[PDB]
């Protein structure tokens, strides 16, 4: 279910933001991460409305 | 719209300078069908090599910035060393 | 000119009242500092609870990714 | 002509 | 049905662990003990023996022995 | 006694009484806020949710 | 006691009233700074934290509402 | 659909603009309060400066 | 199972520094200490009662 | 004039006493919440779950 | 001519009145903020209450039937 990544490969492929502890592609291309997190945040904000 | 995410990201992070964007478009399909600046306005094709070597080097440096894997980084280091050795020696 | 001792008494009573007000204002300042510190502490506790509760959003995102 | 503490909030 | 039984079994296990931890954290003295234990490892991480539950129990037993000694002395008084 | 200072002191007294009323209201609101924070945020929500999370953590760590 | 010194004492009262007024003004200004710059921003921060609380647990809230009609 | 997305982006950026302008207004208001306090405590200095103009002023005479 | 798997996956990636290890001894010690505080209360108010009288 | 000054003294004394009571009660109520939150509720996120599909 | 300190006290008192008015406005704004926060958080005690009730209920059920298993 859960395989540990090679830290070298993960760091080269993914930009890591320790301030928010987030992960993104270095090229900035949107993946399932961006979709899921953006959808969740949009639901949170629409609820805020 | 049909360009891959690589060139899309490169163009988005690059400034809207027409020179750099036309270089990217030419790299994407060999040459750029740029619009002539003369009063006799017309479309003409310009090859990638017609763009200055420094801009291509900056493009590939940005590529290695967004893909910093060790083989790409070493290739950029070697090619930039060859740049500042051969082409810069030629420049003095 | 008006009676000196009358002015003296008025000024003395004003002075004692003013000193009382000064000490009381100093006490008010100390109380405000303490109140701000208490608000800081409870905000810290609330933010700790938030860090604890972010796990639920993490779980929901994990399940959505795995689906 | 003396400004007054008016914390704005929301919209 | 066996699968559902196992799933509810795991549910019961996690709820039992949660209940035990809730009981443990409901005690004010235990939380205070964790607090000064943290402050002691800040002072000195090595001296684990300084703050252990069994050492606290031993000191408590010594205190109880002192209390009963004082009680019997006062009875003699 | 100077009449101008007289009116100044009267205004001072009025403003301080207004301050006292506002501080009384602030004290009530802060008491309610403390009740909502300590008893509910951490007392009930925080304690129960933390208990659940630590229990699940222990369960699945022993199931490594 | 003395007459020159009794006029001096009246002037003493004047000086003390002035300095006490200055101290009171300084104290009240400090209180205003503490209220405006510290207490209110921390209250706002607590507000944001509590909003994040109620946001993160909304999935439980909507479950409980769907079955309890609360 | 595209127009709706345009509108919702508008509302998002506008509400963040509103909160930022709130912050700006509050900061400016606090600064103005402090400045007017400075002026209020300073206004008395004009009289003493005018009194001391009688000893030395320089260019005026 | 979906909820449980989410919980399991999250717990695999979160560290709780102050989770206990030997909850049994901790718990029995807590109840034993509570009984000892009850005994202390009995002793102290007996002492205060005879001191007052 | 003394009426106004003693009135102000009484008002500010009331404010100070009320703040004393509020601060003491707030501290008493915050001590247990701090006790619980500082020790047991600590949480450190060491990892983020990542589908290998994006990888 | 006139007592020099009179104007000084006048100005000082005027400024005191002004900043006390500022204090009153600030504390009023603080009260409004606190009221807003309390009304907004009025859902949180509901949340906590039902969570506590669920915890007590499951503990009582694990007492009624003896599925409560030993701690770890």
């Amino acid at each position: 279910l859960i395989k540990d990544c090679n830290h070298d490969e993960a760091y080269l492929l993914f930009k890591v933001n320790p301030e928010k502890q987030s992960v993104s592609r270095r090229d900035g291309k949107e993946g399932v991460f961006d979709y899921v997190i953006k959808r969740d945040t949009d639901m949170k904000r629409n609820r805020r409305l | 719209n049909s360009s891959s995410g690589t060139f899309k990201a490169l163009s988005a992070v690059f400034k809207d300078d027409p020179q750099i964007q036309r270089l990217l478009y030419a790299l994407e399909n060999g040459s750029v069908l740029m619009e002539e600046e003369s009063n006799n306005q017309r479309r003409k094709t310009i090859f990638v090599e017609d763009f200055p070597t420094d801009l291509i080097l900056k493009v590939m440096a940005e590529v290695t910035d967004l893909w910093p894997l060790t083989e790409f980084k070493q290739d950029y280091d070697q090619l930039y060393h060859n740049y500042e050795q051969l082409s810069s020696k030629l420049r003095f | 000119m008006d009676s000196i001792d009358e002015q003296i008494a008025i000024k003395r009573k004003e002075l004692q009242s003013l000193q009382k007000i000064t000490s009381l204002t100093d006490g008010l300042k100390i109380q405000l500092t303490e109140l701000n510190e208490q608000i800081k502490e409870m905000g810290m506790n609330a933010d700790s609870v938030a860090q604890l509760m972010n796990n639920w959003d993490s779980i929901i995102n994990n399940i959505s990714q795995a689906s | 002509s003396a400004t007054e503490y008016r914390l704005s909030i929301g919209s | 049905c066996k699968s559902t039984n196992s799933i509810l079994d795991s549910w019961i296990n996690i709820h039992s662990q949660a209940g035990y931890i809730h009981k443990l954290m409901s005690d004010q003295t235990y939380l205070k003990l964790i607090n000064d234990r943290l402050h002691n490892e800040n002072v000195n991480t090595n001296d684990e023996d300084g703050s252990t539950l069994h050492n606290v129990i031993a000191l408590k037993k010594k205190e109880i022995l002192d209390l009963r000694q004082k009680l019997e002395n006062r009875k003699g008084e | 006694m100077n009449a101008n200072k007289q009116r100044q002191y009267n205004q001072l007294a009025h403003e301080l009484r207004e301050l006292q009323t506002n501080l009384q209201e602030t004290t009530k609101q802060l008491d309610i806020m403390s009740k909502q924070c300590n008893e509910n945020l951490v007392g009930q929500l925080g304690k129960v949710h933390g208990s659940w999370l630590i229990g699940s953590y222990i369960y699945y760590m022993e199931q490594m | 006691m003395d007459s020159a010194s009794k006029e001096e004492t009246l002037e003493k009262l004047d000086q003390e009233i002035t300095v006490n007024l200055q101290k009171i003004d300084s104290n009240l200004s400090f209180c205003f700074h503490k209220i405006t710059q510290d207490i209110i921003p921390h209250v706002a921060t607590y507000s944001e934290i509590c909003e994040r609380i109620m946001d993160s647990t909304e999935w439980l809230g909507t479950m409980f509402q769907e079955t309890g009609l609360v | 659909t595209t127009d709706k997305y345009f509108i919702e982006q508008r509302n998002i950026v506008l509400q963040e603009i509103n909160e930022t302008m709130n912050s700006i207004l509050n900061g400016l208001n606090g600064l103005n309060i402090s400045l007017e306090s400075s002026i209020a405590v300073g206004r008395e200095f004009q009289s003493v400066s005018d009194l001391w103009k009688t000893l030395y002023d320089g260019l005026e005479s | 199972g979906s909820l449980l798997y989410g919980i399991m996956s999250n717990s695999w990636c979160v560290e709780f520094s102050q989770a206990p290890h030997d909850i049994q001894d901790d718990l029995i010690a807590i109840k034993q200490l509570k009984s000892l505080e009850d005994e202390k209360n009995n002793l102290v108010m007996e002492l205060s009662n005879m001191e007052r009288g | 004039m003394t009426d106004a000054l003693e009135q102000s003294v009484l008002a500010l004394e009331g404010t100070v006493s009320v703040l004393k009571d509020s601060v003491e009660s707030l501290k008493c109520a915050n001590e247990p919440s701090t006790n619980l939150a500082s020790t047991m509720l600590q949480t450190k996120r060491v990892f983020r779950l990542v589908p290998e599909y994006d990888v | 001519m006139e007592n020099p300190h009179e104007q000084v006290q006048a100005n000082i008192l005027s400024r005191i009145i002004g900043n006390v008015k500022r204090l009153n406005e600030s504390v009023a704004i603080l009260n409004q903020e606190l009221v807003t926060i309390n009304n907004r958080n009025k859902n949180l005690e509901i949340m906590g209450a039902i969570c506590d009730n669920y915890h007590s209920s499951v503990q009582f059920n694990l007492e009624a039937t003896n599925n409560k298993k030993p701690p770890l």
